[PDB]
C-alpha cells in the first residue's frame, strides 16, 4: 500500500508530466534552421519550412 | 554507445558515395 | 546552344554567380532530410 | 552557401549521458514508471538514420 500511499501521482498532476513529453517534441521538430532571413527566399526552401513539422 | 553507431554510419555514406565511381565505367561503355 | 541564354559561344568565367546560386538552389533543396527522419523516429513511439 | 555548408558541418559534442535505470529503481520510483520508461526509452534509441538511402539519391 505504501508505493501508491507515499506517491499518490493524481491524474493531472501525472498529465502534466505527459504534456512536457509532447511539449518538447514539438519544440524538436516543429524547429526550423536559423539562417540568413532576408536571404532565403527561394521558393523551394519556404516551402520546406512551411512543411517543415 | 551512440558515438559508434555514428563512426560506422558515417563511413557507410563515404563507401556509398566512392560507388560512384561505377557510374564513370558506365560512361567508358 | 538550346538552354543557355548567352549572346555568344565564347564563354569567360569572370565571377562565380551563376556558380554558387546553383549550389545553393541545390544543396539547400536536401535541408529538412534529417528533421523529417526525425519526425517517423519520434512519430513512432511516445516516450512518457 | 557558406552558411549551409556551416549548418551541415556542424559538430555535436554534449558528452550524451549514460542512463542506470538500476540506480533510480531503487533509490525512488513510481511501481512501474521506472520499467516503463526504460522499456519505451531503449526502443527509440534502436531507432538510427537510413545513411544508405540518402546516399544513393544525391
Amino acid at each position: 500500500q505504501e508505493q501508491a500511499n507515499l506517491i499518490g501521482l493524481t491524474a493531472e498532476q501525472l498529465k502534466s508530466i505527459k504534456e512536457n513529453d509532447v511539449r518538447a517534441r514539438k519544440e524538436f521538430l516543429e524547429s526550423q534552421p536559423k539562417l540568413d532571413n532576408n536571404l532565403k527566399n527561394i521558393e523551394s526552401v519556404k516551402k520546406i519550412l512551411a512543411t517543415w513539422g | 554507445q551512440v558515438a559508434q553507431a555514428n563512426y560506422s554510419k558515417f563511413r557507410a555514406d563515404y563507401s556509398a558515395s566512392v560507388a560512384a565511381f561505377q557510374q564513370r565505367i558506365k560512361t567508358i561503355e | 546552344e538550346n538552354n543557355i541564354a548567352s549572346n555568344t559561344y565564347i564563354l569567360i568565367q569572370q565571377d562565380v554567380a551563376n556558380m554558387a546560386k546553383a549550389y545553393v538552389h541545390d544543396i539547400c533543396g536536401y535541408i529538412d532530410v534529417a528533421n523529417k527522419e526525425n519526425v517517423r523516429i519520434l512519430s513512432k513511439g511516445d516516450l512518457i | 552557401l557558406s552558411s549551409l555548408v556551416s549548418f551541415y558541418n556542424k559538430q555535436h559534442v554534449e558528452q550524451i549521458p549514460t542512463i542506470d535505470f538500476n540506480e533510480w529503481k531503487s533509490v525512488i520510483s513510481t511501481q512501474g514508471l521506472v520499467d516503463k520508461v526504460k522499456e519505451n526509452y531503449e526502443s527509440l534509441i534502436k531507432e538510427q538514420y537510413n545513411t544508405d538511402a540518402i546516399s544513393k539519391q544525391i
